[PDB]
């Protein structure tokens, strides 16, 4: 064998907002599955997907201070060929980032 | 009066305090909010 790869994924939420309001676009998926249980019988959930939620104001030279709470996740797949693949097992990846820049 | 009857409400709306007092006790506390409010510097911890 001899093999050879490359990939490049760029993808880019907008928003937009006042001064001083929260604000939050989400881009998301989820997963429901039936716990067959016999009294607190319950519709279970996942959710994974991209998400923003900002919080900008203005500083007095005129630059923006912005209070950041990123996620980006997706979905892990296992080998299809076991029997894990349908149970419900969807191996989520996130990626959480919470700062502050101006 | 005294110091206990001022009263301070956050108004996040424009990003602001409201302070209730009497002429001195309101110009006591614009003087400690210019000594809390300074600009920050950025760290990139790699």
């Amino acid at each position: 064998l001899e093999e050879k790869k490359q990939a490049t994924v760029v993808s880019r939420p907008v928003l937009l907002t006042q001064e001083n309001v929260p604000a939050i676009f989400d881009n998301n998926r989820t997963f429901y599955t039936k716990l067959i249980g016999e009294r607190n019988v319950a519709l279970e959930h996942v959710t994974y997907g991209t998400m923003i939620r900002v919080l900008p104001r203005f500083s007095a030279d005129g630059q923006i201070e912005m209070s950041l709470d990123i996620e980006d996740g997706n979905d892990k797949t296992p080998q299809s060929d076991t029997t894990t693949s349908v149970d419900a097992l969807p191996e989520v990846g996130r990626t959480l980032i919470s700062t502050i820049a101006r | 009066a005294a110091a206990g009857n001022i009263k301070i409400v956050a108004y996040p709306d424009t990003n602001s305090l409201l302070v209730k007092g009497t002429a001195e006790q309101v110009h006591f506390i614009e003087m400690l909010v210019k000594a809390l409010d300074v600009a920050k510097r950025h760290v990139e911890l790699s």
